[PDB]
RNA sequence: AGUUUAACUGGGGCGGUUGCCUCCUAAAAUGUAACGGAGGCGCCCAAAGGUUCCCUCAACCUGGACGGCAAUCAGGUGUUGAGUGUAAGUGCACAAGGGAGCUUGACUGCGAGACGGACAUGUCGAGCAGGGACGAAAGUCGGGACUAGUGAUCCGGCACCUCU
RNA sequence: UCAACCAUAGACUCGGCGAAAUUGCACUACGAGUAAAGAUGCUCGUUACGCGCGGCAGGACGAAAAGACCCCGGGACCUUCA
RNA sequence: UUGUGCGCCGAUAAUGUAGCGGGGCUCAAGCACACCGCCGAAGCCGCGGCAGCCAACGUGUUGGCUGGGUAGGGGAGCGUCC
RNA sequence: GGGGAUAAGCUCCGUGCGUCGAGAGGGAAACAGCCCAGAUCGCCGGCUAAGGCCCCUAAGCGUGUGCUAAGUGGAAAAGGAU
RNA sequence: UCAAACUCCGUGAUAGCUGGUUCUCCCCGAAAUGCAUUUAGGUGCAGCGUCGCAUGUUUCUUGCCGGAGGUAGAGCUACUGG
RNA sequence: UUUGAAGAAUGAGCCUGCGAGUCAGGGACAUGUCGCGAGGUUAACCCGGGUGGGGUAGCCGCAGCGAAAGCGAGUCUGAAUAGGGCGUAUCCACACAAGAGUGUGUGGUGUAGUGGUGUGUUCUGGACCCGAAGCGGAGUGAUCUACCCAUGGCCAGGGUGAAG
RNA sequence: GGCGUCUGGGGGGAACGCGGGGAAGUGAAACAUCUCAGUACCCGUAGGAAGAGAAAACAAAAUGUGAUUCCGUGAGUAGUGG
């Protein structure tokens, strides 16, 4: 007469933390992630739990390289 | 977790001149236990450690 | 009578010259076996109290 | 003689369950409950880790001694339907799959800036220094394709210290 | 069945003494309905001359007792290889 | 034979009409589509008094905005005794 | 959207959605959460919203063109019917 | 009055519990959610309130440009299954 | 008190009087006010008809970092000036380096705490008020009732007819 | 042991003291160690006051102090502590 199910894992906190336009530093987060659904660019680093990262600082741009959703950094003009 | 008598068992990783103990959690099962091992320890440098529980 | 101090928020908390509190870390003592060092390298230190909690250790350390 | 003998719960009891990971519900950011629905863990690893190099499977068609639905072989089609140590998802053919040679970075001293954030916990982290591996070099190596694999504090124990 | 009659103590009337528990109020109707889901007090309609006396006991979720069944918290006492 | 707008039967519970709020209404006082006006609130405006925030000016005047309020925070006061 | 019988004035989540809670007044026959609207005090002043204008109830038995015959309006199904 | 009397004292025992808590005005003004919990009716921190100081429009709204999503929907000789 | 009570949820018969955030303490934190100002202030006590004078033992500030030795505007870790942590009131002006987010060296401006008191919260004490069941210590109680002891008294009247 | 003689003690008291015994409710959001408290209470003895009291003490190389007790501070510190 029970339920043996009613698990659940808590969260992780996953997804895109980075948007297209914004103003990054370097080392920063642009997005956690499982797999490499968005892939390096330019300028930018993968981590241990394919995580993703700044290596320059700069400003996003989502494009894609032969079908792969990448992410880039591009130069800031200096003030 | 306890401290059965469990597969992947024993540690301590001592220095000969170095007295810098590196740990490691390995089964038993295979054999050795009189060659290999390395790694860096105080004031000196990389040079080879016994794995002496 | 006097105030009465709390010996665990004394002996677990102190403050620097400009007022701050000062705390150390957790989980160093025991089962390292497994623990990467990274891990075991920002535990070191010390690390300045939150906000939510400078309130209470206040009122525990003084009186 | 002094005292303890849990909570949840569509009243209580009986039953079942309590922590962690994965998926759906979950409503195209994150997050979100129910005694809602499906599973799993309380590990393993002289290599199943690091590095340099090389190769592509599963399936089907045919030939073929025992041999058959399938065993090892050869020849074609085969963009990827196999496999990935262990559940599921996200990814992987540009391979993270398969294989071979050296090998211990399954290091020490740190760490800018950030995520997530009641709090304590937790996660990545470029880059600098010694001292190394591999490689012709560039460069990669601070464990494992990623997320689970464990338990705060107190009190004691072992080795070392130019502290008392 | 199936109940009838009689007498005493009361009950009723008169004279005297004279309390009580209870009580937010008050010149305190009924219905169909609405509402914290069973209305004297609200809505819409119907009925009712003011004030009393004897009597019945349907309601006022009537009076009494800070529920005794259940649940929670704290105690008590009892038991046992806690 | 299709699609439509109103309609009929199916229809049926217990204190009393009782599934328009009542009287009553098709000589619509009912449904629809357009049109005209109007009533209606502590809303807005109009005439006045007080108050809080800000601002401008002058030895406290004016102006704009504002002013429901329980848990609660803050501010300013009456009254009693010695 | 889940559980439930795709039942509950059921239960559990979402929502720079609301109101009640803490919020009066008007309409809804009476009716905390619905629609309108967010109450500084006064006036025997005016215009409007939601809603409504036969009498009770202040305002239109208003105008025009058509439908309704069932008191539909002023509960209801599968289905039946010149 | 007895599942361990009565009286004085400790003792003003203690209750995550029920009840009660007195004069006025002015201004602002909530919440009923999250993690944990010998915990679910209590409490701690975060959340939302006000008071004071600091920072000055950084908040919010509308328009335009840049970005990821796998929901409704639809589709399936574009995979897994019927 | 409740999500929600005119409520057929609790409380109140009526009047009058009585009845609940208080006090201590150089206590703690925050904030107004007053004296002093890189200084501030006394305690016990002594003298004082009084509320006044004295009293330097003490406390708070004036430099911190580090587990500690110890060092000192720097210090700790570390092999390291190589990064970081903590600290150096703050601002102001000029420089050099980068714009990996600003830093570093100069110059000047120069640091404000303390003791009374008032308010709010708070700690220890009965700590806003009333309310238990029940725990412990020392005593009172068997004239009621339970049982026992010592000593006396009471049981009309009529039947049955054992042993011997 | 018996007989005679002589002197003492015997009990009351409001607190204060010294020696001895000696709990529990409470707090720990449970609780036993701990705490409440060596408190309440009980005992034995006193005095106008008591008890302690003359170093088999402190201290740190300072050339120091010099019986004891009671007050202020050191200090809510060094420390002790499921």
């Amino acid at each position: 007469s029970s339920s043996r199910n009613g698990r659940d894992s808590a969260a992780q906190r996953l997804g895109v933390k980075r948007f297209g336009g914004q103003v990054v530093k370097a080392g920063e987060i642009l997005v956690r992630q499982r797999g490499t659904h968005f892939h390096p660019g330019v300028n930018v680093g993968r981590g241990g739990d394919d995580t993703l990262f700044a290596l320059a600082p700069g400003a996003v741009e989502f494009g894609a390289k032969r079908g792969r959703k990448t992410v880039n950094i591009v130069p800031v003009a200096r003030p | 977790a306890r401290n059965e008598i469990r597969p992947i068992v024993k540690l301590r990783s001592t220095a000969g001149t170095g007295y810098t103990y590196v740990t490691r959690k390995n089964r038993r099962n295979d054999p050795d236990r009189i060659v290999l091992r390395k790694y860096d320890p105080v004031l000196r440098r990389h040079v080879e450690f016994r794995e002496e529980r | 009578p006097k105030a009465k101090t709390h010996s665990g928020a004394s002996k677990r908390f102190r403050r620097t010259g400009t007022g701050k509190i000062v705390r150390q870390k957790a989980n160093r003592r025991h089962l390292l076996e497994h623990k990467p060092t990274k891990r075991t390298r920002r535990l070191d230190g010390r690390t300045t109290v939150s906000a939510a909690d400078n309130s209470r250790i206040n009122k525990l350390l003084n009186g």
